Formats: C-alpha cells, sequence, structure tokens
C-alpha cells in the first residue's frame, strides 16, 4: 500500500531554513523519481524540485535554484528537501509525489503525500 | 513522399532542464521519425531520453555533453526527408 | 520564455448530472504533453489524465481529455457531487513545467 507522509513543516523567519522529510513505504522507492510540490496559499500549484531514481540527478525550477536542496536516502526509503534563505513567497502545503511509469512515458505524479505545511514571517 | 512542415529548432537550454525537439512530417504513408544526434541514431534508451507522441523527442536532466546538432529523419516507403537544429546546453 | 498554461473558467457551479467543460491554453505548441489533476478540499492532487488524451488507472470515465497543439479539454459528464474540486492543466514539455492556476468546480 503506497503511503507518503511528509513531515519538518512549521513556522520560519525570513532567511531562516528548513528540511522535510517524505518516508515512502510499499513500493520500490529506489526505482522512482521523487518530485517536491508546492501550493501556495492563493492554490497556484508549482514543481520544486525533482530527483531521479538513484539521486544521481536534480532539477529546481529558477524560483528556488540555489536556495533548496533534494536528495533521498534509498535504504531507509527518505526524500529530503533542505530550504533556505526562505522568503515569505515560499510559504506553502509543501507535497512529496512519486513519479509515475508510464506509456508513452510523460512525466505524471500518480501518488502524492498529504503534505506538510511551511509558513515563512 | 515525405515533407517536413517543422523541423527542430535551435535552442540554448539549461543544465538539468527538460527540453525537446518536435518533428512534424507530412506524407503518405504517415512518415516515421527517427533522430540523429551529431550523426549517430539517438538511443531512446538511456531513461533521460524519450520519445513521445506526434514526433517529439524528449531530453531530461540535460547534461553539458546533450549539446550537439539533431537531425530529424522523416521516412515513408517512398522516400525521405532531414531536418536539423543546433542545441546548447549552458 | 517559459511555456504559459492559462486555463478557462476560473471557476464555474454547475448542476449534478451535467458536462462540463474546462480549458487549457498553451502559449505554445505542446504536442500533447499535458497533464491533468484533480484537488479536493484539505486534500492533495491526484493524477486524472496523463499526455492529454490518456485516462489515469483508477480514475471514473466520466473524465476525458481532449486536444492537440495549443488547446486542450478536460470534460466531465454526468457531473456528481465528488468531483467537486479544483482541476489543474500541467505543461510537460519542456522546464520549466508551469501549472495552469486552476479550475475550482463547485455544485449548485
Amino acid at each position: 500500500e503506497v503511503q507518503l507522509v511528509e513531515s519538518g513543516g512549521g513556522v520560519v523567519q525570513p532567511g531562516g531554513s528548513l528540511k522535510l522529510s517524505c518516508a515512502a513505504s510499499g513500493f520500490t522507492f529506489s526505482t522512482y523519481d521523487m518530485s517536491w510540490v508546492r501550493q501556495t496559499p492563493d492554490k497556484r500549484l508549482e514543481l520544486v524540485a525533482t530527483i531521479n531514481s538513484n539521486g544521481g540527478s536534480t532539477y529546481y525550477p529558477d524560483s528556488v535554484k540555489g536556495r533548496f536542496t533534494s536528495s533521498r536516502d534509498n535504504a531507509k526509503n527518505i526524500l529530503y528537501l533542505q530550504m533556505s534563505s526562505l522568503k515569505s513567497e515560499d510559504t506553502a502545503m509543501y507535497y512529496c509525489a512519486r513519479e509515475a511509469l508510464l506509456r508513452p512515458p510523460y512525466y505524471a505524479l500518480d501518488y502524492w503525500g498529504q503534505g506538510t505545511s511551511v509558513t515563512v514571517s | 513522399g515525405p515533407v517536413i512542415r517543422q523541423g527542430p529548432v535551435n535552442q540554448t537550454v539549461a543544465v538539468d532542464g527538460t527540453f525537446v525537439l518536435s518533428c512534424v512530417a507530412t506524407g503518405s504513408p504517415v512518415p516515421t521519425i527517427l533522430w540523429r544526434k551529431d550523426g549517430v541514431l539517438v538511443s531512446t534508451q538511456d531513461s533521460r531520453i524519450k520519445q513521445l507522441e506526434n514526433g517529439v523527442l524528449q531530453i531530461r536532466y540535460a547534461k553539458l555533453g546533450d549539446t550537439g546538432r539533431y537531425t530529424c529523419i522523416a521516412s515513408t516507403p517512398s522516400g525521405e526527408a532531414t531536418w536539423s537544429a543546433y542545441i546548447e546546453v549552458q | 520564455l517559459d511555456i504559459q498554461m492559462t486555463q478557462s473558467p476560473a471557476s464555474l457551479s454547475a448542476s449534478v448530472g451535467e458536462t462540463v467543460t474546462i480549458t487549457c491554453g498553451a502559449s505554445e505548441n505542446i504536442y500533447g504533453a499535458l497533464t491533468w489533476y484533480q484537488r479536493k478540499q484539505g486534500k492533495s492532487p491526484q493524477l486524472l489524465i496523463y499526455g492529454a488524451i490518456n485516462l489515469a488507472d483508477d480514475k471514473s470515465s466520466r473524465f476525458s481529455g481532449s486536444g492537440s497543439g495549443r488547446q486542450y479539454s478536460l470534460k466531465i459528464s454526468s457531473l456528481h457531487p465528488d468531483d467537486v474540486a479544483t482541476y489543474y492543466c500541467q505543461n510537460v514539455l519542456s522546464t520549466p513545467f508551469t501549472f495552469g492556476s486552476g479550475t475550482k468546480l463547485e455544485i449548485k
């Protein structure tokens, strides 16, 4: 039974720093690329990080590049997002999500965690 | 007899980004589309590299070595057409 | 330089049993590289449609995705109260993988 559980959210000061965790179970975590997606208070969505299955490759959009680091522990099955130099625009619900294996292999996210709240000010 | 309406276009792309080349071909029968990179048939089996529908080649987690000439080859039992573009990853 | 996704309408309320269309326009051709997500209130998004036209595994056939080029549609046939959600399209052609800003579907 696929489960994703984010934690590590809270309230932080501008320029502050936070590290989120996502515990995965019920699937072969080392096989899947994973994403972090956030949902701002206006209900818009934004992809903020992807990482491939062995941690060898990472992607961040311009809005967070330099400030966010994604990494994974494939033995303990956890995905991380280190966020630093935080700003009020980073205030959002953060989900960790699994990248689906599909045909054709378009990028899509089939399982999502319920998310962890981050507030900056 | 195949004609390429829109071949790939020149692009500058960022390292770690995802880009595509697209190749829109007509003819009867419907043209199959092949990709070469730097003269060699692209391996859509590196897992970063995906052939998607509608003649799209997609390359994820772009690396510096993905810089190069990309050629679309549109083929039909009648004939074939060619159109290339240059990609710069930086 | 990034691909803009524009969704219409921003919200709508409709009645049970109605068929409802939501649209998504991209600022350039995206070649069917589009995905649709459903987000119910206080929940995380779920995959609905991938590659513009493919229905996700454990999702109702009342949902259908169509389109090509720059224009895409999500149709919801025979509207059911559980369909109450925000629907989002996403460009999955080239980065940034921009999301449309979402369409909130309500029942009258």
